[PDB]
């Protein structure tokens, strides 16, 4: 095999995921104990705008 | 028309097709493809066939 090939080490994803047909990364998190889940969702949605 | 059709196929047809209550989606175009337009004279020169 060394006659007709070369080898190298590179980084790759062991597990790829898609959401609604498009490549995606799932982020799991919780709201802070003082605040509600809706506020956390809205804040993280606003952060994604940046 | 080809670029617009490819963009619609890649980013708009699939999400709409899975929208609730949408039964069938007919694309008025065509998605991109790798077109290999062969030349019979050049293929004959090199003793090659499709």
């Amino acid at each position: 095999f060394s006659a007709f090939s070369t080898s190298r080490w590179e980084y790759g994803s062991p597990r790829l995921e898609r959401y609604n047909g498009l490549p995606s990364l799932e982020i799991l998190g919780q709201a802070a104990p003082g605040k509600s889940t809706g506020e956390a969702m809205a804040l993280m949605e606003e952060l994604a705008g940046k | 028309q080809d670029d617009i059709s490819d963009y619609v196929a890649a980013n708009m047809k699939d999400p709409i097709s899975r929208t609730s209550g949408v039964g069938d989606v007919q694309l008025f175009g065509s998605q991109y493809a790798m077109r290999i337009w062969m030349d019979p004279n050049k293929l004959n020169n090199f003793q090659l066939t499709p």
